[PDB]
């Protein structure tokens, strides 16, 4: 059984749609466990300045209490069958998923319905929840990686809702109210933007019939008429520098405006990104890794944690790298990393493009291992794309991209485009924005 | 007297002609080069610093 035949097997993602709008989508293969969760489409993108941070607060208070399950009794149930309930809230999507045995599927969907529909939002829990977020804000302040990406979003998508952080400024969290959260739930937790998902020992008929008799109460209308629309964002190539010499290392992130979810250019660009690859000081590959920038970094002990990213929102995304090096390496690294991009924009070789395709294939396949990543893929794909992309289609797109395609797409997205650099800590060798934009084009070309 | 002035300064014509061109193109180079400077120096002129001590 070669690769292609295994890809064909690929149990399907049967998708349905009950009347109110909620679309169920399951993937049953053999496993006795399951990962059932909903994927409400909400986040910092659908949030104005006045209520920026409401979504994080709602996700905080979701598991605290419900009208049906009074208080921590919900936790008592969830731990009774050993389920691991969890929730994550990105800038675009906010999801709740339960990891539990398949036999306990009927109870899990009922628990999800209670959390996502009949949430108390009780005031005292709001007061107690307020302290947790504020402390969480300081913890994320110490999260020397996260603050850099927040700086990236703030300095790239200025003015637009995308610049807003997920947690929210530490002034809205100190002025929020039950009123503000209830509008967030009413205006965002609606059936059309809700993807019930499951993976494992979950019959699709089971998920459908459970959804009809638990989630049909979800409405599709929007209060009087107010429908939160989509506000397209603009990529303002800029620079933010939070110079703080006390910090040992100097996180730096540089990205340009990459494509949206629907744009097929994700497939080539990712390959190009896989060309640059990732490295950590504890890798062990050393000066033998095929990625040129990794080999240079390991040879000269330049960075510690450089890695590329492809953060991609609905209409626009960030495409670039984030490297963590000492104070007297940044000036060098901005030379090499940029020097790599231009190479991909001018002299990409099919020899390395094959390696990039293999790395992308392995990343896609390995990421889709285990029920929870499968459920995450289903919930995210039904929203971003509108359908779960089968691995066979991914294989076809990866087969299409070659050296010419990678060169063309990199030239179309990387070459001569203003970056969105964002520093932190003892960044002083970090070349001025004029220098960074200077590196964005090669005088040989 | 005109002849003697020409004898002293034979280039009197061409010099002036050359000057004319220098007037025109340096009336063109000077703004654009200035336009280049403000172009490449605007990053420093719109810095908008901020101080956030603990
Ligand atoms: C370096 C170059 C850029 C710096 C700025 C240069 C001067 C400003 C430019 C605008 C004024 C000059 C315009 C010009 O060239 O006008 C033409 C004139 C010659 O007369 P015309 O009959 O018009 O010539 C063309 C038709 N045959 O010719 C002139 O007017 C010439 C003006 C005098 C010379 C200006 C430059 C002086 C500095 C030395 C440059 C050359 C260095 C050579 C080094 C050794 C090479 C072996």
């Amino acid at each position: 059984a070669t690769y292609a035949q295994a890809l064909q097997s690929v149990p399907e993602t049967q998708v349905s749609q009950l009347d109110n709008g909620l679309r169920v989508a399951s993937e049953q293969s053999s496993q006795p466990t399951c990962t059932v969760g909903v994927w409400i489409d909400a986040g910092s993108r659908y949030e104005n300045e006045k209520n920026n941070g409401a979504g994080y607060f709602v996700e905080h208070l979701a598991f605290k209490g419900t009208k049906n399950r009074p208080g921590s009794a919900l936790e008592k149930e969830v731990e009774s069958m050993g389920a691991h309930l969890n929730a994550y809230s990105t800038r675009e999507h906010t999801a709740y998923y339960i990891k539990a045995l398949s036999k306990d599927l009927p109870k899990a969907v009922e628990l999800l319905a209670d959390i996502v529909q009949n949430c108390s939002l009780e005031d005292s829990q709001i007061e107690k929840e307020r302290d947790v977020i504020l402390q969480e804000l300081q913890e994320n302040d110490s999260s020397m990686r996260d603050v850099v990406f927040d700086y990236l979003h703030a300095t790239a998508f200025q003015g637009t809702p995308l610049a807003q952080s997920v947690e929210g400024p530490s002034e809205n969290v100190r002025k929020l109210s039950r009123a503000d959260l209830t509008e967030y739930v009413s205006q965002h937790y609606k059936a059309p933007r809700m993807v019930l998902a499951a993976a494992g020992g979950v019959e699709h008929r089971q998920l459908l019939d459970l959804a009809q008799k638990h989630f049909s109460s979800l409405s599709g209308t929007y209060v009087e008429d107010a429908v939160p629309a989509f506000t397209p964002c603009r990529f303002t190539g800029s620079e933010i520098r939070h110079r703080d010499d006390a910090l040992p290392l100097a996180h730096v992130a540089i990205a340009v405006e990459g494509p949206g979810w629907a744009n097929p250019d994700n497939v080539p660009l990712q390959v190009a990104n896989a060309i640059i690859g990732h490295y950590d000081s504890t890798y062990g590959g050393g000066t033998h890794m095929s990625s040129t920038l990794a080999s240079v970094a390991a040879t000269r002990k330049l960075c510690q944690s450089f890695q590329t990213f492809n953060i991609c929102y609905a209409e626009t995304g960030l495409l670039g790298a984030h490297f963590v090096c000492d104070n007297m390496s940044i000036d060098d690294m901005m030379f090499f990393l940029q020097g790599q991009w231009m190479r991909l924009c001018t002299s990409a070789t099919e020899s390395e493009v094959v390696r990039g395709k293999n790395i992308l294939r392995n990343a896609l396949v390995s990421h889709l291992d285990g029920t929870t990543p499968v459920c995450e893929d289903i919930g995210r794909s039904l929203l971003t794309y509108g359908r779960r992309i089968p691995l066979a289609e991914w294989e076809s797109r990866i087969a299409e991209v070659d050296a010419s395609v990678v060169r063309e797409v990199c030239s179309k997205y990387f070459y001569d485009q203003c970056p969105a650099v964002a520093g932190l800590g003892p960044i002083e060798q970090l070349p001025d924005y004029n220098r960074i934009r200077s590196g964005m084009f090669w005088l040989r070309f | 007297c005109t002849f003697l002035r020409w004898a002293s300064e034979p280039e009197h014509d061409h010099r002036k002609r050359m000057g004319l061109k220098m007037l025109m193109m340096m009336g063109l180079l000077l703004p654009l080069v200035y336009a280049m400077k403000r172009h490449k120096w605007s990053v420093l002129k719109s810095r908008k610093l901020a101080y956030r001590p603990p």
